């Protein structure tokens, strides 16, 4: 994880979801403890933003034969890049986190979502 | 009123030229209100978090105090 | 009263113009380290035809 | 100098002290002794790198990078890699201890840097071992300690006496010296392991790195609470000497009562201007690798500190602010800069010079 | 053995240490803040009692609902809480005092009503139930008597029914900086208590009656019985913070002991794996 | 007072402009001195590149 | 049993259709449960919906209990 | 540390300044978060005595002589005894804190203080 190895932007991004992950776990328990609610309007994005991000990281398997058809993604590292640039910006925090579901690109997460 | 001191026991009053500054009362109102929600916003999560973690796993360490293996 | 208070408005807009500068600053002042990497490549090219 | 706003302020170096870095693992022990190494473009000393049990690849690695930088010209270095007989490593530090020496009866001045003297302990260990001697507490031969202590001691600065009665009349001016940098990895940032509790009697000063700042991205993540230098402000320059205090007495407040963080909606006043000023300068640290400042980048960043020019601007942009200013009076000021680091001397036409140029700094272009 | 994991418990408890320890600042500046509040009532109280006893001195040909007594059926409680805990035992010692008095009471064979504030209180009362018609939560530390608005009006309408006959404010009073007691005192059946004292004279002088002076005096006894009310939740509002400052100290100091406990316990078990190892080396090494 | 008021308003409006000029030209002469300094250190670069 | 760290890597696989269908909820009630562990002795000031949890874990957990020589079809 | 070695009334009066530094020591915690006005003026006498003790018991030294001028001052016991138990009588309860530092024998502290 180096800027001069990855690049600059793609190093960001990591950082920046790091970041957003991190805080985000660190307030699971007064969450829990109250609720969304009391907590200020800021996080809540936060917390919408960290949820879609982990269900972009469900990855439908190649090779399993058997798990859920065996679909490959091996999608650009560009493309993903690009997905979750969008995501940090908020381009989509206004879709429910299961259209970022076991699946891919942006491409796929907009037609899942429009689908339903 | 007296010939020298008068005054008024105000039901609720504010300094305002109209009952248009209602939307400056509101001010005061929803600071205080979110300062309520900031005492309860630090209390449970600082002292009902912290002092749940502390008596949380001690006792496996007062169980293994005389250890010799 | 009113033509003071948009004397300001003025001000803002040189502050605004000033901002700009940064932004060609920082453009173009890339534009030399773009240089630099691309011919530093080239001076790659050079050594290759010195491998040869 | 190390280019490092807090080690050059708090932990102060001089030429010929023996001072550790120490921490725990991955935490860019390597990249502070070579960063520290770049430094030296001006110094006119030489310097050595002493690897110790290190993949070739990150040697090579570092070997490619120094040439980037082309320091590779005063700069000698000896590794003693993963793939080599434990004796080569067990002997390789005190070669390179050689080498610095040759320099220091010279006269001359020079830097060294070891890796992982724990690394060749243990090579030590194993072979003290096989030779079936009687093993000591964590199978360590009670000499470890001499082992080790005999290196260090090898490097100081000397007396010009000793260098000139040595050359026999052939020089008389100068006086020798060797600065000793060597690395202590640790497990858990334990001290009381009998390795490093050994080590730590024997430098002039020690540094610790604490892996949460890191991981906190606090880069570098040096917890300057413990990490001392008791050869005190003779190793820093007269400016610098002057203007650290502001800084030590900021970040200790700011250490003993940062627990406010979240607090202080209903705390006194003087708290929280206190608080804000803590929080900007332990930003203020934050730092990249590769990008060594020069004493009067560090001194025009300390004067705006203790100037509170920076107490009236946001946090996320310190940073922002610090870069736009370095720029602005390398650009606009370069003389001043330039006798500042030919001297390093703090007068009144000079502070009034920089303030000048701050205050035109914020009166010009914006961050 | 995992002695890492213990330090880390230590560095933990250190730090909820400092939380603690910020705890009873805030607490600290809050107590201050709400003691201030405190006096700013009194002028309000002070001249509205003046007037109202000049009124009666001026007439005293009649009296008001409020400032009669008739044998009492059945009472109404009102008892001020927090919405939050961990400020000491108030609302324990307050319950207690709370339950004595009403077991008193329902052997007089009296019924008794309640309006609740304070949503530890109104949890503590609900789970026993009881004649309870009022429930407020989210007081704040300034509420507005608006807040408290309704339910004093509850009150009123039932002390006008005749159902409840004496109404007791049940709060904790700030005895001092440090301790505070609860209290429980009638409130709606009132006597001349410094309402027959501190006069001496009935002035020549009276004010002229632009409405009529019976309704004017049932407003007036209205306010009055509302700032009481208001006065009455502000210093126990103080008495909470004060508790809660106490705990926080407590809680410090208990921090510390463990820490003790824990470092002395750490250093033996450091001693006992030092022991075992070496052992373990210097039986392999004897085994050659 | 509104008739020297409009002289104010000029009196502001020129004085931006003229700040404006000033700051421009600072900034393009910066990032041009910048220019050039950087290429010819990445020439010393690509010299020594060649030399290895 | 302490279902906190018994695992087994054969998983569902060797478990009959309709068992592994049910075992899910189960499991997941256990964790919700385990995660609230710290704050079961405060059930005064939580959310209403980490109350119905925690006594469905309750429920659950007594679910568990069984007498000793008395397998189950 | 015994009446048996030092004498009773040294014994005596060196244990009064052990309980009057520590009763000051746990009175600093509440004078920094419960303000001072807020106790017993005789705890307050307290903590103007403790700190003039605190002030008093350094001293000049004949080595700082060569380090910063200011030359030291040689004191024995029986006037260091005589002033503590003078302060622990509170006869000096009105004089500043500034005459006992960096100075020696109560003698010099009161021509300092009359000078002061
Ligand atoms: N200030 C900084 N900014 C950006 N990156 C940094 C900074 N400091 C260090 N790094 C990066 O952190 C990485 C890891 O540091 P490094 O490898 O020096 O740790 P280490 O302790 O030497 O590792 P090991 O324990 O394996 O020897 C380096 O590759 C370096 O690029
Ligand atoms: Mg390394």
């Amino acid at each position: 994880l180096d800027p001069l190895v990855v690049g600059q932007e793609h190093y960001e991004i990591a950082r920046a979801v790091q970041n957003v992950l991190q805080r985000y776990k660190e307030l699971k328990d007064i969450i829990a403890i109250l609720g969304m609610d009391e907590l200020a309007e800021e996080d809540k994005l936060v917390v919408y933003r960290a949820r879609k991000i982990q269900r972009f990281f469900s990855q439908p398997f190649h090779v399993a034969e058997v798990f859920t058809g065996a679909p490959g993604k091996l999608v650009p590292l560009k493309e993903t890049i690009r997905g979750f640039k969008g995501l940090l910006a908020g381009e989509y925090d206004h879709i429910p986190e299961q259209a970022f579901y076991m699946v891919g690109g942006i491409d796929e997460v907009i037609a899942k979502a429009e689908k339903l | 009123v007296q010939p020298h001191v008068v005054t008024v026991l105000a039901d609720t009053a504010i300094r305002a030229d109209n009952l248009d500054e209602a939307a400056i009362l509101e001010a005061r109102k929803n600071a205080e209100q979110l300062l309520a929600n900031q005492k309860s916003d630090l209390d449970s999560a600082a002292a009902l978090a912290a002092l749940a973690e502390t008596a949380a796993q001690l006792e496996t360490i007062r169980k293994i105090k005389n250890r010799a293996q | 009263d009113l033509a003071d208070a948009q004397a300001q408005v003025k001000q803002e807009l040189d502050a605004a113009k000033a901002q700009a500068a940064q932004l060609i600053e920082q453009a173009n002042r890339r534009a030399a380290q773009l240089i630099e990497e691309a011919r530093t490549q080239a001076a790659a090219e050079g050594e290759r035809i010195r491998q040869q | 100098q190390t280019g490092y706003k807090s080690v050059d302020t708090m932990i102060p170096v001089g030429r010929g002290q023996r001072e550790l870095i120490i921490g725990d693992r991955q935490t860019g022990k390597t990249a502070m002794a070579i960063d520290a190494i770049i430094a030296q473009k001006n110094s006119g000393i030489k310097c050595v790198y002493v690897a110790i049990g290190q993949k070739q690849s990150t040697i090579a690695n570092v070997v490619r990078k120094l040439e980037e930088t082309g320091a590779m010209a005063y700069t000698t270095v000896v590794a003693a890699a993963a793939a080599d007989p434990a004796a080569m490593q067990y002997l390789a530090p005190y070669s390179g201890c050689t080498m610095g020496e040759y320099f220091r009866d010279r006269g001359e001045d020079a830097l060294i840097i070891y890796d992982d003297l724990s690394k060749q302990a243990v090579a030590y260990r194993q072979i003290s071992l096989l030779l079936r001697r009687p093993p000591g507490r964590e199978a360590y031969p009670g000499d470890v300690f001499y082992l080790h202590s005999r290196l260090l001691e090898r490097a100081s600065r000397v007396s010009a006496e000793y260098v000139e009665k040595f050359t026999n009349g052939a020089v008389t001016g100068k006086t020798g010296s060797l600065t000793a940098l060597p690395i202590i990895e640790t497990q858990a940032g334990d001290v009381s392991a009998f390795v490093p509790t050994n080590v730590i009697s024997i430098t002039d000063g020690q540094i610790f790195l604490e892996t949460s700042l890191f991981n906190a991205g606090i880069r570098p993540a040096v917890n300057a609470g413990i990490s001392v230098s008791r050869v005190g402000g003779s190793a820093q320059t007269k400016i610098i000497k002057k203007l650290s205090g502001g800084i030590r007495t900021a970040l200790a407040q700011y250490r003993e009562l940062a627990a406010f963080a979240q607090f202080a909606s209903d705390l006194d006043e003087a708290t929280r201007k206190q608080l804000e000023h803590g929080q900007r300068v332990t930003e203020l640290m934050k730092q990249k690798q590769y990008a060594p400042y020069s004493i009067a980048d560090q001194a025009v960043s300390v004067y705006a500190s203790n100037e509170g020019y920076m107490a009236d601007v946001e946090v996320k942009k310190i940073v922002d602010f610090d870069a736009a200013l370095i720029a602005y009076f390398r650009s606009e000021y370069a003389p001043l800069m330039k006798q500042i680091d030919e001297t390093g001397d703090y007068n009144k036409d000079i502070e009034a010079a920089i303030k000048a140029g701050i205050e035109s700094f914020k009166a010009t272009q914006t961050y | 053995a995992n002695l890492k994991e213990i330090r880390a418990k230590v560095a933990s408890i250190k730090s909820t240490q400092k939380i603690t320890r910020a705890m009873q600042m805030v607490a600290a500046s809050k107590m201050r803040r709400a003691q201030e509040r405190m006096a700013q009532g009194r002028p309000y109280a002070d001249n509205m009692r003046r007037v109202i006893a000049h009124l009666v001195q001026a007439n005293p040909e009649y009296k008001h609902r409020y400032m009669v007594d008739r044998p009492v059926k059945r009472v109404g409680y009102i008892i001020v809480s927090s919405d939050r805990g961990l400020a000491g035992g108030l609302n324990i010692n307050l319950f207690k005092k709370v339950v004595q008095h009403v077991k008193a009471q329902q052997e007089q064979s009296i019924e008794v009503q309640f309006a609740l504030i304070g949503q530890k209180a109104v949890s503590f009362f609900k789970n026993y139930g009881g004649k309870v018609l009022g429930a407020t939560t989210q007081i704040g530390d300034a509420p507005s008597l608006e807040q408290l608005t309704g339910s004093v009006q509850v009150m009123l309408d039932a002390f006008d029914k005749g159902e409840l006959d004496r109404i007791y404010l049940v709060s904790n009073g700030f005895v001092n900086a440090m301790t505070q007691k609860p209290k429980v005192e009638q409130l709606v059946p009132l006597a001349p208590a410094e309402e027959g004292d501190d006069l001496n004279r009935t002035y020549g002088w009276d004010y002229i009656y632009e409405p009529e002076a019976e309704e004017l005096l049932n407003g007036l006894l209205v306010r009055y019985i509302e700032s009481m009310v208001y006065q009455g939740v502000i210093e126990n509002v103080a008495c909470e913070q004060s508790a809660r400052m106490v705990a926080m100290k407590a809680a410090t100091d208990n921090a510390g002991q463990l820490i003790k406990d824990l470092q002395l316990i750490y250093n033996k078990l450091r001693q006992a794996a030092i022991t075992q190892e070496i052992s373990e080396i210097v039986g392999g090494a004897a085994a050659v």
